[PDB]
């Protein structure tokens, strides 16, 4: 892996680590599964950091959480929970996900972003070139290698 | 930061067992 996909990875782990401590809580997963619409129960939460959390010390640290970045081999989602996810973001229903949508679900990730990143967001997922991300786009950056 | 790791951290994140 790259070192350029590590810096990535880590601006991922600053999403959830909201207090930049080192270290994803339940309680701060929490907060960004409800910052989605989401809404899981603790022991939810604990179950989700209990298969990343390594070492068993209750938490994810960047260690960890690099390595389920990192490493998945293929297998993946049912239809069921990918539109669950693609519903976090189109938040109108159409069945696009625009730039205003995505600025919007940033937004509430405490992210604050520019028009030419958010459009180099849409970038990496459109690939009819429509300028938004449809469902078969969606799926694609969820569901490939 | 990239839509690519939002969604698969939060894709992987999610995975409860
Ligand atoms: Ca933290
Ligand atoms: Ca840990
Ligand atoms: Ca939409
Ligand atoms: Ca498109």
């Amino acid at each position: 892996l790259t070192e350029e996909q590590i810096a990535e990875f880590k601006e991922a782990f600053s999403l959830f680590d909201k207090d930049g401590d080192g270290t994803i809580t339940t309680k701060e997963l929490g907060t960004v599964m409800r910052s989605l619409g989401q809404n899981p129960t603790e022991a939810e939460l604990q179950d989700m950091i209990n298969e990343v959390d390594a070492d068993g010390n209750g938490t994810i640290d960047f260690p960890e959480f690099l390595t389920m970045m990192a490493r998945k081999m293929k297998d993946t989602d049912s239809e069921e929970e990918i539109r669950e996810a693609f519903r976090v973001f189109d938040k109108d229903g159409n069945g696009y996900i625009s730039a205003a949508e995505l600025r919007h679900v940033m937004t509430n990730l405490g992210e604050k972003l520019t028009d030419e990143e958010v459009d180099e967001m849409i970038r990496e997922a459109d690939i009819d070139g429509d300028g938004q991300v449809n469902y078969e786009e969606f799926v694609q950056m969820m569901t490939a290698k | 930061a990239t839509l690519d790791a939002l969604l698969a951290a939060l894709r992987r994140i999610q995975r409860a067992d």
